[PDB]
């Protein structure tokens, strides 16, 4: 049983809980020995380094890495993992050619299309000449693929962005902005991060503005899914987290077992609306209703 | 006779010394030490040679001894005081290093308990989403079996972890306050509070069923449990500063003792001219 | 002539003074203050009569004014240091009083937010108990409708209150650590930390839709907002302990300057006998 | 509208949440001006004292007061409330003849019978010489009516108390104990506080020891009730919390309106088993599935 070590940026998200189910599930079908570690969160640059080194000391045959930053390990990696085969997951892991020696596989989705899809839904619901419609952006921390992609789909379409607030992807911080958006009341939709949209669902109910403001999520999560399913959310795209999870394991498994495999895997984004929640599509996105984070 | 020329050099240099030892205690960085004390060294050398000259201005056996002894005690006192200062500078450096070590440990334990409160929550939503399916497929008996699980597990666990996290958060603050701590009583308090808080938390995690996690929190806890001595050395800190003060108050009694003798020595050096 | 005899009185009483002032700095209870402060007075009067005697042992205008000045400085210095010591005890008293006041408010705030956390809990269990009645009365539509309120309201409020409570708990610990703060760096740190916490919370409570409670907390928070000056006076406390130390060091340098002059005075007391 | 000021020991309990519902509800039917205050919990002897005075400052025509300790106010009362008519609720408020001037009424059940009712339940189901049966007591803090009463109904009955742990009525503290009990696996039943049983419900499920240990609560609460409702709890007695609440508001109301009323009202304890949960009986006990603490 080959030893595969997976290192995430964290594991508090609905997103990574799902990426986890993907790996733990695939790892078991592929018959490998998965062991997963999660940095404290995106700011724990050093903790991830120790973990990268820790995977090596465990004697991992391959490392599945979800960088806590793109340019970290860009000139190291071999300094932490030595020369263990590494496969990128979810996040962009760029590293010079001297380092790339280790890159055997990549899995992930260009977050430009995630934002583009979200915008496209709005662009079509409100075409040019149908009626100026006011939007509010709540995309997160701080450019940024999602944003530029949204902007391109919104290009030419009667949809006007009244304002765009930013803040860390913390439930409470996001709730704060949703509350702010609600008070300036000349908004028809709130396009935002899963977490923000989730807040908005509750905040729109306690303020009786359900029916007033529509919600469009820039990505999926249980909660946002639960919102679509119950008609509290209008639209949200999926980059099939569970699948991104399976692929990384499959890549590593095959590379070691000397088998064929997409060197650069990338699931096909899919749009979701309350009336189009195809099982197969969400089964490839969110973790099952009973799954608890598993690390081996 | 000429003993006045020498004892006026002793009485005068004694004052300038007392001022140099104060300057040495208020040192703190290794520079002020190898300085406010290096000047002390010199001010001492001079005291010794002038005490050497005054030494041959009499032959009274009794008095010539008190002088010798008085001088040694002043030297032994300053010498010991200097040790107190090197030690004080070292203790500070030490406490910082060992504390920052626990900050990192305690911080991970906090972030870990938070990760679980975070997971438990999204899982609760997942669990409820699933009920929607059963409910609308008329699987009645299972619908309210999931409701049972919702209360007996998800709701129970949610409160259970809030507590665990709250507890790990407390521990982290005890450590943040720990470094700058200087009040002997507060150090005592935090010390037993931390130990206590740690004992109870060691059980709560061993209870929480979640293999991987529980194991990690236990390793983090025993590791913090070890670093606990930081409190004992946090006292050595306070203690060592009580010393540098007593030594100071002593320097004065010695320099007094000395001059009292260097005076009886100027007299009876004026007898039989 | 008889100059030496009196200067021996000065160089001696000087040392005893320096010992009584250090003993006055380490004072702390209005006893040690009035006590060690009393003995200081006497030792000073003695020093003055003897210093006055030397005034008649020389007539060198220059040397006579130097001595006048040196004695005034020693006196003014001790004086200023005496004021620092009583200011010290006052601040202690003021900080302890003003801090406990806040502890009591911060503690009520914490309990109040915990109460809410628990209410939310029981309410949740109640809300689920009710779904059973609906589910087994086949009111299928009201079931997933209550389930929506369960997720959108109960679970949501559970985490919302967990956070609000954490925040209040943090603020309480800041106050607990506050009363024994003596490190200028951490004081400012806690000071600005407490201020942001107060700001960020004053907003969160207003959000929480609960008339009575949302009002109590707001009043509680604005109350804690006012009491905030404690940090400023915590800083004055620091600034004060700095003085008492610089003064204490000034004392030694002044008593040295004094002796050097009472010596230049024992001479010019041997010129033209 | 007469102004009635109600003062509780706390309001974090499932119990007092109900007492509250009873007052708020009644107070409204009765047509009075209710105003409730709660100390921070039993140890807050001084906070309640100030609240007693704050009721006075507000000009209450009467005060419903649930003591934070029996003997406090015993030589004071007038010192805080002047001479406002005070009515005791739930808890026992003893005070000297000079103070009892204000004592216009009382509401409350002797907890002796609560413990006895739980004892009768087990005794009758396990008569002497019918087979030894082991019990574990998790009654709470620290004698005490509840205990002495349970002991008298157990007196001579083949029910043996293996051990008896005590701790504050805190969920986490009690769970520890419930856990300690499931370890020394000889116990057939756990008789305890509502919180202890509530803990046991969950704690038995995760140990798979449901069916092994039976649960018997000493008093009622949402949760314990939801436990009876779903056959997870075997028995529980009710002192009709909600009704006690109504009774005090009723007393105070009447005393002022110069009307008749029992100066010493005490609802009738009702035993509860999963098959005997009568609607009207639990209505008079627990707050409705939506009621949120109301202070006016």
């Amino acid at each position: 049983d080959e030893k595969i070590c997976a290192i995430y940026p964290h594991l508090k998200d609905s997103y990574w809980l799902s990426v986890n189910y993907g790996m733990v599930s695939e790892a078991e079908k592929q018959g490998v020995n998965l062991r997963v570690l999660e940095a404290g969160g995106y700011p724990n640059k050093s903790r991830q380094e120790q973990q990268l080194a820790l995977c090596t000391q465990w004697g991992a045959n391959a490392i599945i890495l979800g960088t806590v930053d793109p340019h970290a390990y860009e000139h190291n990696l071999k300094s932490w993992v030595g020369n263990t085969p590494v496969f990128a997951t979810v996040n962009q892991l760029d590293l010079d050619e001297e380092q790339s020696t280790l890159l055997k596989g990549e899995v992930g989705v260009d977050w430009y299309w995630m934002g583009y899809e979200a915008g496209k839904y709005l662009a079509e619901r409100h075409p040019k000449g149908s009626g100026k419609t006011n939007i509010a952006l709540l995309l997160g921390p701080r450019t940024k693929p999602v944003t530029t992609g949204f902007y391109e789909a919104i290009k030419n379409s009667d949809i006007h962005i009244v304002d765009s607030f930013w803040a860390d992807n913390d439930k409470e911080l996001q709730r704060n902005l949703v509350q702010r958006v609600i008070d300036m009341g000349n908004i028809d939709y709130i396009v935002g991060s899963a977490v923000a949209i989730e807040a908005a669902i509750s905040e729109l109910r306690s303020a009786d503005k359900t029916h007033d403001i529509g919600l469009v999520s820039v990505y999926l999560s249980h909660g946002v899914y639960r919102g679509l399913l119950r008609n509290k959310v209008l639209f949200a795209p999926t980059d099939k987290m569970v699948q991104q999870g399976r692929l990384s394991v499959m890549q590593a498994a095959h590379y070691l077992r000397h088998q064929p495999y997409e060197k650069q895997a990338s699931p096909i984004i899919k749009p979701l609306t309350p009336k189009t929640l195809h099982d197969d599509t969400i089964e490839e996105s969110l973790s099952p209703s009973e799954y608890r984070p598993t690390f081996s | 006779g000429s003993a006045m020329i020498e004892a006026r050099q002793v009485s005068e240099l004694s004052t300038r010394i007392i001022s140099s030892v104060q300057m040495l205690s208020n040192a703190q960085n290794e520079q002020e030490r190898k300085e406010a004390g290096r000047v002390l060294f010199e001010q001492l050398e001079s005291l010794l040679t002038h005490i050497k000259e005054l030494g041959g201005e009499s032959f009274d056996s009794k008095l010539l001894d008190a002088l010798e002894s008085n001088v040694q005690n002043v030297i032994n006192n300053l010498a010991e005081l200097g040790v107190t200062v090197e030690r004080k500078l070292w203790l500070a450096k030490e406490i910082d290093t060992r504390v920052e070590e626990m900050r990192l440990l305690s911080e991970e334990l906090e972030q870990l308990t938070r990760t679980q409160v975070q997971n438990t929550s999204t899982i609760a939503v997942a669990n409820v989403t699933h009920i929607y399916d059963l409910l609308e497929a008329n699987k009645k008996d299972q619908v309210y079996q999931a409701l049972d699980a919702l209360v007996e597990v998800d709701l129970d666990l949610t409160e259970r972890l809030h507590e665990l996290h709250l507890l790990a958060f407390k521990m982290l603050n005890q450590i943040e306050e720990a470094r700058t701590l200087t009040n002997v009583d507060r150090i005592q308090q935090i010390q037993t509070a931390f130990e206590n808080n740690l004992k109870i938390m060691k059980r709560r995690v061993l209870a929480v069923e979640d293999p991987t996690r529980s194991k990690q929190m236990s390793q983090l806890l025993t590791e913090l449990g070890k670093r606990q001595v930081v409190f004992t050395i946090l006292l050595q800190q306070y203690e060592n500063n009580e010393q540098s003060q007593q030594l100071m108050q002593k320097t004065l009694e010695l320099f007094s003792e000395l001059n009292s003798t260097v005076n009886k020595l100027v007299d009876d050096s004026n007898k039989t001219t």
